[PDB]
């Protein structure tokens, strides 16, 4: 919840087999850390968004980069998003409510 | 006040643009113009229809109007001494009671 | 004021126990010294203080007053002068009196302990009399007047004894920096003179000032002394009325438990009602730093405000006086002046701050940054250039009406429509 | 609102002092009058409700709607044409 | 006394009149000022109040010059200047009072217009320094309660405060917010 | 005694009501046809649904929160008290809404909330402002549970407005007028506290009277003192769940405050990470594309030495209160600084105002109509 997935790789225990038992869960959780890359990050470092996973290899990260269609850039981090798709400002455009406030005020 | 020659820049205040647009693109549309001059010269025929119907009628009001003109000397005068006469009869009737 | 009309009659004749003498021809700052030699007098003798002066500056002449006390102790008074390499032959008076008052003694405190063992008030009230008598001879016999006035204050003749005796007790337990016994003093002195006696100003103005004493120092939390004393005889920046009266560090006191302890809302308050006042317009014409801390700062000057307020700063730590939030202090006297001079600013450069105040612009970044962290200011730094920038000119106040002009209206209808 | 400020306080602000001067006299003195206890309310102007305001000032609070309301409309027609003619 | 009030009143009532007004107080150097105001005919001051009136005219417009007229030949006339040596301290402490608050008559009407200040420009024309003219506008923009941002370093003002219609729009905001509130008391007067 | 004479017979008379409501409703149409004819008001058939709402719910915690093993109430009035009245057709009115919002209020104390969409669905009969009002309420406390505080904000604010147009008037809020004051004032105050650089509609929703006082709250919660967590959670909690009567207060039963563990540390778990989400966002955003002397300079700001600045740091973008990048050859932080919008308030009220013209220019023609 409060995104300390660093934390969290290095908070499991390994013993309980039960986390081991449910399927689908150890890929699960790194596809919602994926997610919430895409909606905060427009860039991350290859070794960063590895840690972030668990402390991914370099073949085990060719899924997670295929996933979202990212890939590598100049130098040398991992593509996740454009400055300007990533943003999406719905700030100050208003005063434009002409129609309805005339609609209104007809009689 | 001024206190120069009128020469004005154009500028931009309530209502410019809505009369403008009113009346600068009519003009354009009444100076040249081969779509206006037949609407208005049938224009002109029903205003010359108008006043056909109206000589009809005119002859008609000489003999109506003439009568509601001479009766209403007599009859509107008639009844505002009506109204004007009712004080007296409002004041020596209510004289009556006491 | 009130009180004023009969202070007009006195002209000025107040009432100091070493009566009128301190320290002779000094040589460092003055309107420091000022106050010294103020409260040498106005305090019974001071003690510490003789040697507090003679730190920085070497006198010879602490050694009069050094002469002249005995109820710190005799025999401390009796070395100092002998240190200073001074034949003093005839000092045989002190030997004779303060012996011939342990043979006194030896009565006092055996009726002492024996009535208040019974519990039984007359061999106790004889016992406050013959023993109220005696610690004022020598006050060391120094826990004895903490024992003595434990119990019983209230001696055969209360108000005018007790009175004397508390400040007697009060003065010399600053002295023994017993600052227990002191503030024990701090509850009872301040409360007997609550309890005033004619209300003369030759009393009251010398009351008043000997509430200015135990705040001077610093034990715990005298700042709230400040808030006590300050609703005490109310809102004057000296509490005595014609303007002979001079304390300078009761305002800049005043001013560092204001600041460093609270808002300054609050500082306003003070530079209305304390800065500007009958006595205090007297006090403009004298006292360098507490007049470029305020003058400065109100007439919004910044050049010279901020430079002559950093001036002030090297006069603060020469201060050896009791103070105890000295640095509060000059930190604070930076943080406020920029507060208020950036607060309808444009652009102010960090570089040019820290050419003045004498740091690093690094410094003066992450401390303009804590000052907008603590947002007293809404500003926003153009990182660039290294300047901060203020920009509200906040148009259309329009709305601000529009909203409860009618929702007032719409519900106070509804008290008619009721019935 | 300073004509019905000024009616208001003779309708109900002065009858607030003079009743509860009523109270002092205690609302009955048998033997004699009762000069003061009679001499309170003694006629200010209004007594309530001053028509010439209340009917012909409310004519011209309806001419004063008419004229906001027909100044305000000419100004409706311009900030559709405005907008709207430059939106091309 | 007179004279004294002026400078008091006269930013006051530019202040009021730039829709400052529910300050407006009678029975004062206003009301003074406005029995000797009403003359349709007054060309030349011949009178000491005529030159109080006169040099209150000056005072409006802004311009220094029109003090200085009363100040010297109505106080030559009429011997209010020849009666102090202290006249001679007396002319600086009114003049440079006047340059202040003629800039700040000047400033109350002005600053709409405005959309930045050469403030060097200030303290050369009505006649002051700049580590005045600073302090002066420091103080002005604080307790005025202007919508100004003061670059005291750059010597720069950037205000662009609006609006001209304004003065009627606030002026009937006031006509509206002066109706719930007598209302109030004649809500609080029947009940 | 005399406590639980008033408790018994309200219960004992909704359950032989409760009978009468699933019979009337669904088949016998005369017998509601003769209802509709002989009074002047069905204010009164009506107003005995929704009465029977909060006054049931008191009556069911009290015996909740008395017996808390070996569960009578909770079961019985959840299968038969609930559901036989809700889930069957609807009677022909505004009570099949009443009985809905009555289920919704029901619905809304257990902490079981994922039908509030078919809530919503089967909510066809018109939204009249009484109805409307009343489902913003929960709708709005629905959205605060869903952690969409920029939504549940909006929904508070007009219920709060008090032009809604409402007029009441025969006691369709009685006795609780002040805790629809009182609950949204409240409820509002925690969502502030989350995300706002942005509301500037906050004047809209409360008056400056609350605004003053809980602006403030804000800045001394997330600044410099977590004394706010408490104060503000102290109100929070009845207003949160909203549990009816808390019963009498006495130490020789216990019986109470073991229900009152679970209800309130279930909302302790809330506010807890909530807020501490805020004082992130607290510090102004002051240069929108921060260089080395920003970054660190907010780093020097998000805490000390040495370990593990950085990770923190890129822990708490992630929530949802920053949206940013990170460059490699640069070593550049760039991100992202949203803002909100100024008036929004005059358009609202334009409508508002002509209703303060409208329903002055109607009364005094209703007295205008009396006195002629």
């Amino acid at each position: 919840e409060t995104c300390h997935f660093q934390a969290f790789w290095q908070a499991l225990d390994e013993n309980m087999d039960l986390l081991e038992g449910i399927t689908g869960f150890e890929d699960s959780v790194r596809k919602f850390i994926c997610h919430v890359v895409g909606i905060t990050y427009q860039h991350i470092d290859r070794w960063l968004l590895a840690e972030m996973l668990g402390d991914l290899t370099d073949s085990q990260l060719k899924m997670w980069m295929s996933k979202y269609g990212w890939s590598a850039d100049e130098s040398g981090q991992i593509f996740i998003c454009s400055q300007e798709e990533s943003i999406k400002p719905k700030n100050i455009v208003e005063k434009i409510d002409f129609d309805s406030v005339s609609s209104i005020m007809a009689s | 006040g001024p206190h120069l020659q009128s020469m004005p820049s154009e500028q931009i205040r309530n209502q410019l643009t809505a009369m403008s647009s009113v009346l600068a693109k009519a003009l354009e549309v009444i100076k040249p113009a081969h779509i206006l001059q037949e609407k208005e010269e049938q224009h002109q025929l029903a205003v010359t229809a108008y006043l056909k119907n109206s000589r009809k009628e005119h002859q008609r009001i000489l003999a109506r109007r003439q009568t509601i003109e001479e009766r209403k000397e007599r009859l509107e005068s008639l009844n505002i001494q009506r109204e004007k006469e009712e004080l007296e009869q409002r004041e020596a009737e209510l004289q009556k009671v006491r | 004021y009130d009180l004023t009309t009969r202070i007009a009659h006195f002209l000025d004749r107040h009432l100091v126990f070493p009566l009128l003498e301190f320290l002779s021809v000094k040589e460092i700052y003055n309107e420091k010294e000022l106050l010294q030699g103020k409260l040498d007098l106005l305090s019974d003798t001071n003690m510490v203080d003789f040697a507090m002066d003679v730190y920085k500056n070497l006198y010879s002449d602490d050694i009069p007053h050094a002469l002249r006390e005995k109820r710190t102790t005799v025999v401390a008074q009796l070395k100092q002068l002998q240190a200073e390499t001074e034949p003093i032959v005839k000092m045989f008076e002190d030997p004779e009196t303060t012996r011939q008052m342990q043979s006194t003694r030896d009565g006092r405190m055996l009726f002492d302990y024996l009535a208040d063992k019974h519990g039984f008030r007359q061999e106790y009230l004889d016992t406050l009399y013959r023993y109220a008598k005696f610690q004022y001879e020598c006050g060391n016999y120094s826990g004895a007047a903490e024992y003595l006035y434990f119990f019983r204050v209230l001696v055969p003749a209360t108000d005018r004894n007790a009175l004397s005796s508390l400040w007697g007790k009060l003065a010399s337990e600053i002295l023994m920096q017993n600052w227990d016994a002191a503030m024990e003093d701090l509850t009872r002195l301040k409360e007997t003179i609550d309890n005033n006696s004619v209300s003369s100003p030759l009393q009251s103005l010398q009351q008043r000032t000997w509430l200015i004493h135990w705040s001077l120092f610093v034990f715990f939390n005298h700042p709230k002394g400040r808030d006590n004393i300050i609703d005490l005889f109310l809102y004057q920046p000296q509490y005595l009325n014609a303007i002979q009266t001079m304390c300078p560090h009761i305002l800049r006191y005043l001013t560092t438990a204001v600041i460093t302890n609270k808002d300054v809302r609050k500082r306003r308050q003070v530079l209305k009602d304390l800065v500007k006042v009958i006595q205090q317009e007297s006090y403009t014409y004298k006292d360098p730093i507490t007049e470029f801390v305020e003058c400065l700062y109100v007439n919004f000057d910044f050049d010279g405000a901020q430079k002559k307020l950093r001036e002030c700063e090297s006069v603060l730590v020469n201060d050896f006086f009791l103070v105890a939030c000295l640095e509060d202090f000059i930190e604070n006297a930076r943080l406020f002046i920029f507060e208020t001079f950036c607060r309808i600013h444009q652009c102010i450069s960090i570089n040019m701050l820290a050419d003045k105040l004498n740091m690093t612009p690094e410094e003066a970044e992450r401390w303009i940054v804590n000052l907008i962290r603590n947002a007293r200011l809404d500003a926003k730094i153009d990182s660039k250039l290294g300047h901060v920038v203020m920009g509200n000119n906040a148009v259309s106040p329009y709305q601000q009406v529009i909203e409860k002009t009618k929702s007032l209206s719409f519900r106070s209808q509804m008290l008619a429509m009721n019935i | 609102r300073n004509t019905s400020k000024q009616q208001q306080q003779k309708h109900q602000y002065q009858q607030r002092r003079q009743q509860e001067n009523m109270q002092r006299q205690s609302r009955g003195e048998p033997p004699l009058p009762e000069e003061d206890l009679s001499k309170l309310f003694k006629p200010p102007q209004p007594p309530a409700r001053m028509d010439s305001l209340l009917i012909a000032g409310q004519i011209n609070t309806y001419c004063q709607n008419i004229k906001e309301f027909t100044a305000q409309n000419l100004g409706k027609l311009f900030m559709a044409q405005a907008l709207q003619e430059y939106n091309n | 006394y007179l004279v004294s009030a002026m400078l008091l009143e006269i930013p006051y009532m530019a202040a009021h009149e730039s829709d400052a007004r529910r300050r407006m107080i009678s029975k004062q150097f206003h009301h003074q000022l406005r029995v000797g105001e009403r003359q349709p005919l007054l060309g030349p001051p011949e009178s000491m109040r005529e030159h109080v009136v006169a040099a209150s005219k000056a005072m409006k417009m802004g311009d220094w010059k029109t003090c200085h007229s009363f100040i010297i030949n109505e106080k030559m006339n009429g011997k209010v200047w020849d009666l102090f040596p202290e006249a001679d301290k007396v002319r600086t402490m009114l003049v440079r009072k006047i340059q202040e608050e003629s800039l700040r008559t000047y400033l109350f009407t002005y600053s709409s217009v405005y959309d930045s200040i050469s403030m060097e420009t200030l303290s050369d024309m009505f006649e002051l320094d700049l580590p005045t003219v600073h302090s002066i506008i420091s103080k002005m923009i604080i307790n005025e309660e202007l919508m100004a941002s003061l670059d005291q370093p750059t010597q720069t003002v950037v205000m662009h405060r609006t609006e001209p219609t304004a003065q009627q729009n606030l002026a009937l905001q006031l006509a509206e917010k002066l109706g719930s509130l007598v209302e109030n008391n004649e809500r609080v007067f029947d009940h | 005694q005399w406590l639980w004479d008033i408790i018994d017979e309200f219960i004992y008379q909704f359950q032989s009501f409760s009978q009468y409501r699933c019979k009337t409703a669904k088949k016998s149409e005369e017998e509601i046809d003769f209802l509709r004819s002989n009074p002047k008001i069905w204010n009164v058939h009506s107003v005995l649904n929704v009465l029977h709402s909060l006054v049931d719910k008191s009556n069911i915690n009290r015996q909740l929160e008395v017996y808390t093993s070996g569960g009578d109430p909770e079961s019985v009035a959840g299968e038969y008290g609930r559901h036989s009245l809700y889930k069957m057709l609807g009677y022909f009115s505004l009570v099949g809404l009443l009985r809905l919002h009555s289920l919704l209020g029901d619905y809304y104390q257990a902490i079981k909330v994922l039908e509030n969409i078919e809530l919503n669905k089967k909510s066809m009969y018109s939204r009249v402002p009484e109805c409307q009002v009343t489902t913003y309420y929960y709708v709005g406390f629905a959205y605060l549970m869903m952690r969409r505080y920029q939504d549940a904000i909006r929904v508070f604010a007009n219920i709060l407005l008090y032009i809604q147009r409402t007029k009441s008037m025969f006691q369709r809020t009685t006795y609780k007028y002040e805790m629809i004051n009182k609950q949204n004032e409240q409820m509002h105050a925690l969502l502030a506290i989350a995300l706002t650089m942005y509301p500037m509609r906050i004047d809209e929703s409360i008056h400056l009277q609350l605004r003053e006082k809980y602006g403030d709250k804000m800045l001394r919660m997330q600044k410099g003192d977590p004394q706010v967590y408490e104060e503000l959670f102290s109100y929070s909690c009845p207003k949160f769940l909203s549990p009816v009567v808390p019963n009498y207060d006495s130490v020789h039963p216990n019986y109470h405050k073991e229900p009152f563990l679970q209800q309130l540390k279930v909302f302790s778990d809330e506010v807890q990470q909530q807020a501490q989400l805020s004082t992130i966002r607290s510090f102004l955003k002051l240069y929108t594309t921060m260089p080395v002397a920003k970054l660190a300079g907010f780093l020097d700001l998000t805490e000390q030495e040495f370990r593990i600045q950085l990770l923190v740091f890129k822990h708490k973008m992630k929530n949802l209160v920053w949206t940013s990048g990170i460059s490699a050859l640069d070593g550049e932080f760039q991100s992202a600084s949203e803002v909100d919008f100024y008036i929004d308030k005059d358009m609202i009220h334009i409508a508002d105002t002509k209703v303060a013209r409208r329903y002055g220019d109607f009364f005094i023609r209703q007295i205008h109509k009396f006195e002629e």
